[PDB]
């Protein structure tokens, strides 16, 4: 849900995210240990204010819906009535994904 | 259930969906199950790093589904767990 919406609004999170919402962001990535200090930083070196917003969609490559729900959920707390149509959060309990089933014969 | 549990054929597509979606999947995972993000980095230098992780994980007490699935929320990587929810019918005789 949250990986689709990410491709959905592409566009719009790098212009409604100035620079201090990514600030924040990064903060709360690191918060959920999904960011390692060795690329942490190749996302804060980046001089220009749009292009810290590309290394932080770079990792979403391999996050998922991680480095996705991080930006809808930053958006969130500012309001911007540009994104008012969120996705999911972690609305899953105990589906059919990891479970067991099968048995010996 | 515990993850001890599950048949082999069901433990090699959890492995196939992590490699196959990422390499970091495990580390983040590693991370919320109380291991440590700069500590992980020299894991990844092994030669079965997502297999180590998973027999070091289920050597534990805590290696069971309801807390493997919610671990995945911690991180907030709820698309592996939906992945593996749609991704359960998969098979041929080929």
């Amino acid at each position: 849900i949250a990986q689709q919406w990410i491709q959905s609004k592409r566009e719009d999170i790098v212009n409604q995210m100035t620079e201090a919402c990514l600030n924040q962001s990064l903060d709360a990535l690191l918060s959920r240990d999904l960011i390692m200090k060795e690329d942490y930083e190749l996302v804060s070196t980046k001089p220009t204010r749009t292009s810290k917003v590309r290394q932080l969609l770079d990792t979403t490559d391999i996050q998922g819906e991680e480095f996705a729900k991080v930006i809808v959920q930053k958006l969130k707390d500012n309001k911007q009535m540009g994104l008012q149509p969120y996705p999911e959060i972690l609305v899953v309990s105990r589906s059919p994904s990891l479970n067991l089933l099968q048995n010996k014969s | 259930g515990l993850y001890s549990s599950l048949p082999p054929a069901k433990r090699e597509e959890v492995e196939k969906l992590l490699n196959g979606s990422a390499g970091d999947t495990w580390r983040h995972l590693a991370g919320e199950l109380g291991y440590q993000p700069e500590h992980i980095d020299s894991f990844t230098h092994e030669a079965c790093p997502v297999r180590a992780l998973l027999a070091s994980w289920a050597t534990q007490d805590s290696a069971t589904l309801d807390a493997l699935l919610a671990a995945l929320r911690r991180i907030q990587r709820a698309d592996l767990v939906e992945s593996l929810c749609s991704e359960s019918t998969a098979t041929s005789p080929v």
